[PDB]
């Protein structure tokens, strides 16, 4: 976990370098069941 | 605390069709699920099937699909079963057992058999209905003596007999029938009874065979 940050005083900024991604591309569904008996 | 009350034994001829009733006193045929399951004699209990009157559902045994059909007459509270193209095989005691069925869902199956009726005893053969004949064993001369009757030639079993209408019980031993030689089945009766009543004491067994309307009331006693 090494994260540096750099500020930038000219245009009052800051960039956090260093964290990955992990982006939600596609999506899975699954279909859950329960049996019942109706009375 | 309800009774199921089944037809009477019979006799039925090889091929032919029998209708067993099953009787229900104390509540409604809705309310249960209706079991039939038979015992061959040397063999454990087989379900035949079961009717579902609440759901209006009947279920057959595969064995017996097709040529059994059961009933369910709520009007009488009877249930019946009819077995068709009878045969050697089918000579056994077929019994109505019933499972409560106040509460239940939809696709309710028959899980046990907690109320069973009598048992119906359903003989299938060539041989006619005959009444059996009840001769005495007189006793004579420790302090115990023995007397009783014989119960020979009927067809088909059972046989039923009791001692002074039911009353004398300990020390009874009805011995199961035996098939003589002769064909016909025979059954002997014998109980213990202390010396000392043997001139004071009346000894009555009664028997029936209800196959044959027969009805016999023989009186034991030492004869002079």
């Amino acid at each position: 976990q090494n994260i540096t940050e750099e500020f930038y005083q000219s245009t009052c900024s800051a960039v956090s370098r260093g964290y990955f991604s992990a982006l939600r591309t596609g999506w899975y569904t699954s279909v859950i069941t329960i049996e019942l008996s109706n009375i | 605390q309800v009774q199921l009350v089944q037809s009477g034994a019979e006799v039925k001829k090889p091929g032919s069709s029998v209708m067993v009733s099953c009787q229900a006193s104390g509540g409604l045929l809705e309310d249960y699920i209706i079991n039939w399951v038979r015992q061959a004699p040397g063999q454990g209990p087989e379900w035949m099937g079961g009717i579902i009157p609440v759901l209006g559902t009947v279920h057959y045994g595969p064995k017996f699909q097709g040529r059994v059909t059961i009933t369910a007459d709520e009007s009488t509270d009877t249930a019946y079963m009819e077995l068709s193209s009878l045969r050697s095989e089918d000579t056994a005691m077929y019994y109505c057992a019933t499972e409560t069925a106040l509460v239940v869902s939809e696709t309710y199956l028959p899980h046990y058999f907690d109320n069973w009726g009598q048992g119906t005893l359903v003989t299938v053969s060539s041989a006619s209905t005959k009444g059996p004949s009840v001769f005495p064993l007189a006793p004579s001369s420790g302090g115990t003596a023995a007397l009783g009757c014989l119960v020979k030639d009927y067809f088909p079993e059972p046989v039923t007999v009791s001692w002074n209408s039911g009353a004398l019980t300990s020390g009874v031993h009805t011995f199961p029938a035996v098939l003589q030689s002769s064909g016909l089945y025979s059954l002997s009766s014998v109980v213990t009874v202390p010396s000392s009543s043997l001139g004071t004491q009346t000894y009555i067994c009664n028997v029936n065979h209800k196959p044959s309307n027969t009805k016999v009331d023989k009186r034991v006693e030492p004869k002079s």
